[PDB]
């Protein structure tokens, strides 16, 4: 599913991400925009044998199990395919475990590169939340 | 041929931005997130845990292979450049981008099971 901006902002809010680990809602909308372009099916294989899955591009080495990545940890205890669902519940739950791991949202390279320290509230502007 | 430590982890401050440092201590924390992997180094008990960022697109490929052999409490020597440009101040204050990661000894950790 490709979410619209406000459509995603509303779903992410429903899912309790607003100020989750101190990160305002815009941070999470901004991270999805630059990780997946709001596409829940987004799948990207890395040269290292790992793959990134879903709206927040969660990685198969430590976080989800895709059956094909050596040194699998599956810390979220879900298969990677669950992160490709029209329903963002599995990605949100796994993202909340990731953002609690000790590095905050620096776990997302798109967030670091495009979002961190910017006017992230712009990502939820015009929505009626 | 591992380099001599130049700084204590608590001496890694924004003033060092753009310079090369060598830190030596144990692995306090590891986070593998795919394109970003972070190893935090401590050398003083209850002290700083300075974060060493490996970022795909920035960090040489071979260091990601070294990161893969790392465990908590491993003793390491890491050579890197300090980055403290805003927005680093929003959280960590400093980041170290490594050019060398050396493992002096692997910890014999005993699994709990």
């Amino acid at each position: 599913k490709v979410f619209g901006r406000c459509e995603l902002a509303a779903a992410m809010k429903r899912h309790g991400l607003d100020n989750y680990r101190g990160y305002s809602l815009g941070n999470w909308v901004c991270a999805a925009k630059f990780e997946s372009n709001f596409n829940t099916q987004a799948t990207n294989r890395n040269t290292d044998g790992s793959t990134d899955y879903g709206i927040l591009q969660i990685n198969s080495r430590w976080w989800c199990n895709d059956g094909r990545t050596p040194g699998s940890r599956n810390l979220c205890n879900i298969p990677c395919s669950a992160l490709l669902s029209s329903d963002i519940t599995a990605s949100v739950n796994c993202a909340k475990k990731i953002v609690s791991d000790g590095n905050g949202m620096n776990a997302w390279v798109a967030w670091r590169n495009r979002c961190k320290g910017t006017d992230v509230q712009a990502w939820i502007r015009g929505c009626r939340l | 041929v591992s380099p001599k430590k130049t700084h204590w982890t608590a001496e890694i401050t924004p003033n060092l931005h753009g310079s090369e440092v060598v830190v030596a201590g144990w692995v306090a924390h590891l986070g593998d997130y795919g394109r970003v992997k972070i190893v935090k180094v401590s050398d003083r008990e209850g002290g700083a845990a300075v974060p060493v960022y490996l970022e795909r697109g920035k960090t040489p490929d071979h260091l990601f292979k070294v990161f893969a052999e790392l465990s908590r409490e491993d003793v390491v020597v890491i050579k890197g450049i300090v980055e403290a440009g805003w927005p680093v101040a929003l959280d960590t204050g400093v980041e170290i981008f490594p050019s060398e990661i050396w493992i002096l000894n692997k910890a014999k950790p005993l699994p709990i099971d």
